[PDB]
RNA sequence: UAGCUAGUAGGUGGGGUAACGGCUCACCUAGGCGACGAUCCCUAGCUGGUCUGAGAGGAUGACCAGCCACACUGGAACUGA
RNA sequence: CCCGCAGAAGAAGCACCGGCUAACUCCGUGCCAGCAGCCGCGGUAAUACGGAGGGUGCAAGCGUUAAUCGGAAUUACUGGGCGUAAAGCGCACGCAGGCGGUUUGUUAAGUCAGAUGUGAAAUCCCCGGGCUCAACCUGGGAACUGCAUCUGAUACUGGCAA
């Protein structure tokens, strides 16, 4: 704090790193989903959350949130891995792209349609 | 050598030269010693198209620089006033 | 006329060479404090008559050696 | 120990005013008398006297325009821990003109107006607002 | 890129009449306005401040018919200038060619000076400009071209341009349907009721 | 030409014997236009009731701002309680951009277009009474040459 | 990461280079660097600039332009201005 | 680029609507299905979930994710703190370091003023010009807050002498 003292050493704030270890902070990236669950979620809440856990294409085993009513994924089923956290969940730290590589589009969804892989219906 | 030569500055389909002093060796939009004018090729039919310092080109030639068909066809055509 | 500086001698022991200190008096770019800063140069003299803890100006020339590319004009102040 | 008699002396003028002290003493030296006669001239203290012969003391008799106090804060700018000296064009103005900033000028110790007038900066001592 | 909707609905959510309609009747009579914007059109809204500005923004852009990275461009370009960035943002929403023919009464409304603009049937000093966002400068001529002259649209707008109130900065003439932009608006010289320094600060934040 | 406008109601709360009793606090500025700005609280147990004591405080209660041509004059810092306040006189430095809390006072203060950033804490009953010593001991250039002689 | 350095630091002489120079060799001296951070370790092409910022700063250095380095990997020279 | 032809004819999505944050009701579900940036919603009349109607914001885009700066005065040089919130070494002595009462003279290193050389061009900024406008291109200037040298000033700081 005195002009000396930063002289002798100065100020340093520290690097406040990264939620999402999804490796040199790409946008999304590809796993394998090694298994598929549900888990319980903390403890105001309650359900069952359908929850991935992914085998990355940079090494890394990271489970993973499955978004939407309803989806099609086993055990191989390559997904898109997204970046997003899940708080009620102990320990995810990401989402599946649905209407991705092997991640099929909500069934039967009408709103905020694009963010869950689902196209256009015709009418 | 170093050369009077014009280089390729403006947009795509519409150039705008501009004439520099380069040792030759050196790439069209690179390196020069010092910018001397401008050409224009279009302008447009206004006032001048084209201005070219004519005492820092001789200059240069003085020093013995060469000068490319261009930048000669240009002082052909300022000659001294027009 | 030449650029030179000013210095003072903080090592002797060396065959026809010595090296002096420049102090160097600068303000720190973000803090706004004028800090002394020292300048080690090893300085060439023939027949070496500086001795420890003198001031000397001194002028750049060729190289001398491994750094050594200054030697003294003027000893100056030697008292002990 | 004293190591700035300059914030020394602004010291005991912002604590005679916030005291509604009539004067002001203290040990004198040739920079408190320049600042002294910049703060008369520039009508923030009505009047200086420096007395005795081997020991002088300055002595500042203080404003008050109201009931309230003329200097409304009297500040040290160029401290011996980290001197600042501004150039011509750096050179402050304090409470947007109202308000001189003592600067020490090769001139002399001038005000901020007198100093940009004069076409040269210095070493800003205090800011009187 | 531009509107294309129900216009009197953006005039009766602003609760201003913006001119979106100026055409053949007089004031609105068919449009419920003030009434409902929408389905729960009826209720107060308690608006926040945040929404104030917003809405001013709002009444402003849905007036001149300009979308948010055209205006929000417009604000920079209004900051940069010297002088009183609400008055240079409205100096620079005036000078466009759409509201300059709009002004004149080549148009009816905007969008149908916008169309005429966009049809090529305006000359500025001789040179047909077939671009809505045309900056007038000050002592230029914008007329119609001899295409799109004696077209009925122009002629009933020039009849609707004697109900308002003939700007001060124009040269209006409809014998020879051309114009002449002599000076920029003045702030004092237009509408008096849009309050800029919101969206200055809406911008600002 | 009274020119009102409340910052913050807030629910409060007091815990007597059975149960809690909830209040609700306004908080209101008050101002001409022209200087002669005033702040007001009241509390009360319903929020009409509190506004109306508010507005009653605040009309009374008011001050006195020595305004430049539609702004500030020199930058000023006020300063309560945990609340550290700055603004700038922004000589037509186009629309009053201040804080919340910040920009309600300057609003009916009549001042236009100065340049603000509250530090500290941003409590808006503090941040005010921050705005108004502030504006309070900011003086004009026909006062500080009264002072000063000329 | 607190000691590092024996062609190492300097001198004399010989050689070498287009050119000064431990650049190289013989001999002599015992220095030199280092808490104003040497040495070691991790990372990294540098700059004009770019992005953000009221500013001071913070991050970055894709395109465009200046400089350096590399040309499968390790080394070497030849020709030649 | 200009002119002529036919006909509105070939040409609108995306997110959001509990608070922050602009924009609300009905129906389905009933601690489930699910939502979520934080606060947190859902255990039967859910403005927070899913659909519909309605609205709001942007628009050939719109959202999400990753990354940076901002907000963050939450590393504070500008511009913070330390009795009790985190924070005064258990107390001293003291080297290197930082700072240093008062007067006169000299120097002029810091400091200040001017000049010169340089700080490539582009980029940013200003005043103009050309592409129908804009983006873009471009003319001239300003700027590049720096460094070096020379010329001065000597109030303050430093050196030296008393």
């Amino acid at each position: 704090a005195t002009v000396n003292q930063l002289v002798r050493k100065p100020r340093a704030r520290k690097v406040a790193k990264s939620n999402v270890p999804a490796l040199e902070a790409c946008p999304q990236k590809r796993g394998v989903c090694t298994r598929v669950y549900t888990t319980t979620p903390k403890k105001p809440n309650s359900a069952l959350r359908k929850v991935c856990r992914v085998r990355l294409t940079n090494g890394f085993e990271v489970t993973s949130y499955i978004g939407g009513e309803g989806h099609n994924l086993q055990e191989h089923s390559v997904i898109l891995i997204r970046g997003g956290r899940v708080k009620d969940l102990p320990g995810v730290r990401y989402h599946t792209v649905r209407g991705a590589l092997d991640c099929s589009g909500v069934k039967d969804r009408k709103q905020a349609r694009s963010k869950y892989g689902v196209k256009r219906p015709k009418a | 050598m170093v050369t009077i030569r014009l280089a390729r500055h403006g947009a795509k389909k519409r150039p705008f030269y501009q004439v520099v002093v380069a040792d030759s060796r050196n790439a069209r939009n690179g390196r020069f010693i010092e910018r001397v004018g401008f050409f224009n090729p279009i302008a447009s039919e206004k006032e001048e198209g084209t201005r070219l310092d004519l005492d820092r080109i001789a200059h240069w030639v003085g020093q013995g620089a060469t000068i490319s068909d261009r930048v000669a066809a240009l002082i052909k055509e300022v000659n001294k006033a027009a | 006329k030449i650029r030179t500086l000013q210095g003072r001698v903080v090592s002797d022991k060396m065959e026809k060479s010595i090296v002096v200190a420049i102090e160097r008096f600068v303000k720190h770019p973000i803090y706004g404090k004028f800090i002394k800063r020292t300048t080690k140069l090893h300085v060439h003299d023939e027949n070496n008559e500086c001795g420890i803890g003198d001031v000397v100006e001194i002028r750049e020339c060729r190289p001398l050696s491994k750094t050594k590319s200054w030697t003294l004009v003027r000893v100056v102040e030697k008292a002990v | 120990s004293m190591q700035d008699p300059i914030a020394d002396m602004l010291t005991r003028i912002r604590n005679g005013q916030a005291a509604n002290k009539a004067a002001v003493t203290m040990p004198s030296s040739k920079l408190k008398v320049a600042i002294a006669n910049v703060l008369k001239e520039e009508g923030f203290i009505e009047d200086f006297k420096v007395e005795g012969d081997t020991k002088p003391e300055l002595e500042l008799t203080l404003k008050y325009f109201q009931g309230k106090a003329v200097v409304e804060s009297i500040q040290r700018v160029s401290r011996p821990g980290l001197r600042i000296y501004k150039r011509k064009d750096e050179l402050p103005k304090v409470m947007a003109g109202l308000g001189i900033a003592v600067v020490s000028t090769s001139k002399g110790v001038m005000t901020d107006r007198a100093a940009r007038q004069a076409g040269l900066g210095g070493e800003i001592i205090c800011y009187v607002a | 890129a531009r509107y294309l909707g129900p216009k009197l609905k953006l005039s009766r959510r602003e609760g201003t009449d913006l001119f979106l309609k100026s055409g053949v009747r007089a004031i609105d009579t068919k449009c419920k306005i003030e009434q409902a914007p929408g389905q729960h059109g009826a209720r107060k809204p308690r608006l926040s401040d945040y929404g104030v500005q917003l809405r001013e923004k709002q009444k402003v852009r849905r007036i001149y018919g300009v979308l948010e990275r055209q205006f929000r461009n417009y604000y920079k370009e209004a900051a940069r200038l010297k002088g009183n960035t609400g008055e240079n943002l409205l100096a620079l929403l005036e000078g466009r060619l759409d509201n300059v023919v709009y002004r004149m009464g080549f148009g009816a409304t905007r969008a149908e000076a916008r169309q005429l603009v966009s049809h090529k049937a305006i000359m500025v000093n001789g040179r047909v400009v077939n671009i809505a966002s045309y900056q007038v400068s000050p002592n230029d001529v914008v007329s119609i071209r001899e295409k799109a002259k004696k077209q009925s649209r122009v002629k009933a707008a020039l009849e609707l341009a004697e109900q308002r109130e003939k700007p001060t900065w124009l040269e209006v003439d409809a014998g020879k349907m051309e114009g002449t932009f002599k000076r920029k608006p003045e702030r004092s010289d237009l509408s008096a009721d849009i309050n800029e320094h919101l969206i200055v600060e809406l911008y600002s934040k | 030409e009274l020119q009102e406008k409340l910052i913050a109601v807030n629910r409060v709360s007091k815990t007597v014997k059975g149960g809690r009793i909830f209040s609700f606090t306004a908080l209101t500025v008050v101002g001409d236009g022209n200087g002669r700005v005033g702040f007001g609280y009241g509390k009360a147990r319903e929020v009409p009731a509190a506004i109306q004591k508010a507005m009653e405080k605040a009309r009374r209660n008011m001050i006195n701002v020595a305004l430049n041509n539609g702004t500030l004059q020199h930058p000023v810092k006020g300063v309560h309680t945990g609340s550290r306040v700055f603004m700038q006189p922004a000589s037509e430095g186009t629309g009053i951009i201040a804080g919340g809390a910040m920009r309600a006072v300057l609003e009916v203060a009549g001042v236009h277009n100065v340049l603000a950033k509250a530090y500290g804490s941003t409590n808006p009953i503090n941040v005010v009474r921050a705005t108004i010593d502030g504006l309070e001991n900011m003086n004009s250039p026909e006062m500080v040459a009264a002072k000063r002689g000329k």
